[PDB]
This record gives C-alpha cells, sequence and structure tokens, in this order.
C-alpha cells in the first residue's frame, strides 16, 4: 500500500538525518512528524490530518502491536542494523506514536577490578 | 512572582508543584504555564482527570477508568514519548508521585498539584506519602501556595 512506503521511506529519512526518535502526534485540525535529531525537536512534514489512523495502523502492525485496540499504552519492537523501540499511547485526537531508533568489556561497564 | 515562575517552569527538569483548596484555580494556572512555554522547540505532555480544555500544540492525555487507565500508568506511559515537560493532574498516591521523582531526576522538568493548605505543606505531603526525604530536595524546584 501506499502507506507501508510512507511509514520505510520516513525512517529511512530519520536514519539520513540522523533522528534518535520520531513523533508521530495528532491534534485535532493537524497531523504532525517530528524528529528529535540530536536532542532538539524538528518540524519534518504535516500531512493530511486523516492518515492519522492509518499511520497508527502501520507503525503498530509492523511491532506486532494490537490494531483495534486504541485506549490503553502498547509498546513493541522491530529490527531493520536499525532496532527501533514503538511507543503507542492514548490521548484526545487519536493516539500518539514514538518509536526510538537505537543501532545495533565488563570493566568499561561499570564493574570495578574486584 | 511571574518572572519568579517563568524561570522555574523554564528549567530543563524539577518538579513544580501548585498546591491550596478545592477551587483555588491551580488548573488555571498550570494551563497558563503550560501555554507559556507551548513551543515548538519543546514538547509537553499531560495526564489529566479530567481535561479542563484543550491546549492546541500539547499533547493531553485523559484517565480512562475502562481500560484501567491511571495517573501512574498513564505517567509511565508519557515518559516513553521521549518528553521535554510533563503535567500530571495531580500526584494522589506514592506510586504516581515516586514516577514524578523519578522523571524529575531524570531530565524531566514535571508538573503536578497537591490539595495542602501551605507551601510548606505540599513538601509535607511527599514527606507523608512515603518519598525519601532527600529525593524531595533534589527533585523540588519550588511549590505555589494559592
Amino acid at each position: 500500500a501506499p502507506i507501508i512506503k510512507l511509514i520505510n521511506a520516513m525512517l529511512g529519512e530519520a536514519i539520513k538525518e540522523g533522528a534518535s526518535d520520531i513523533h508521530i502526534e495528532t491534534f485535532e485540525k493537524t497531523l504532525s512528524i517530528r524528529f528529535r535529531v540530536d536532542g532538539v525537536l524538528r518540524e519534518v512534514l504535516a500531512p493530511s490530518r486523516k492518515l492519522s489512523s492509518l499511520l497508527v495502523s502501520r507503525v503498530k502492525v509492523m511491532a506486532k502491536l494490537d490494531i483495534a485496540e486504541k485506549r490503553v499504552p502498547q509498546d513493541g519492537r522491530i529490527s531493520l542494523a536499525v532496532d527501533v523501540r514503538v511507543s503507542t499511547m492514548p490521548s484526545s485526537h487519536g493516539e500518539r506514536v514514538v518509536m526510538r531508533l537505537l543501532d545495533k568489556d565488563l570493566h568499561s561497564l561499570g564493574m570495578t577490578a574486584h | 512572582n511571574h518572572d519568579n515562575f517563568r524561570r522555574l517552569i523554564k528549567r530543563p527538569h524539577g518538579i513544580i508543584l501548585v498546591t491550596g483548596p478545592t477551587g483555588s484555580g491551580k488548573s488555571t494556572t498550570l494551563y497558563a504555564g503550560l501555554q507559556e512555554l507551548n513551543s515548538s522547540e519543546r514538547n509537553i505532555l499531560t495526564v489529566e482527570d479530567p481535561i479542563e480544555f484543550d491546549i492546541d500544540g500539547i499533547g493531553q492525555t485523559q484517565v480512562n477508568p475502562r481500560v484501567d487507565m491511571t495517573f501512574a500508568r498513564g505517567l509511565r506511559a508519557i515518559l516513553r514519548q521521549d518528553p521535554d515537560v510533563v503535567m500530571v493532574g495531580e500526584i494522589r498516591d506514592l506510586e504516581t508521585a515516586q514516577i514524578a521523582v523519578q522523571a524529575s531526576l531524570t531530565g524531566h522538568l514535571v508538573m503536578s498539584t497537591l490539595h495542602t493548605n501551605t507551601a510548606v505543606g505540599a513538601v509535607t505531603r511527599l514527606r507523608d506519602m512515603g518519598i525519601e526525604p532527600f529525593l524531595i530536595s533534589s527533585s523540588l524546584l519550588g511549590v505555589l501556595a494559592q
């Protein structure tokens, strides 16, 4: 579908710009896409508001989450070598999606010599 | 008072509480604070019970008992959306306060309310629920008795 390509190209654009988080947020009038490229939030695209439900649905099925359940928070995973952690949550104008993009010695980690 | 509140709500992290009795206009003060912060450079999200009105540009989740979506679970969900500032309706119990204290220490600016008669009553109230006396000193930026 056209929506499947849009989410895939958006993820490619997120890796292009060096984004850590992708923020899909639905308001009453507008739908907004934002990346947090290096800790700074950024406007990237404001598509048609009608697409809200389809973008939420596509990102759910990629992370193997419930499509029809729009009343509780759902957290899932995807492997594209980019490991993403999607997190959906209920709101006033539908769900709000955020997917954190993470790339895939014991002493260096923290342990002392003893 | 505005300039002092401005600087406090514009800090990168910490808890700011607004206290007083019922019908003291706490929400109105919080809503005014969020609207002042409402910029394109920050991600602001809220958990409310119920949502008083809609701020355009700010995310606002409602406490839904039909799906067991509580303040604690709602606040725990908001923290996974990569927020800069968070506004909790009110911290009624220990579990919700524990998450708000962790939120404040972990780089988020937290905002909430408590039904206490004095500004010291808010610091008081956090000590009562079971927040370690220390954790209040590190996280708390200020209290607004209104």
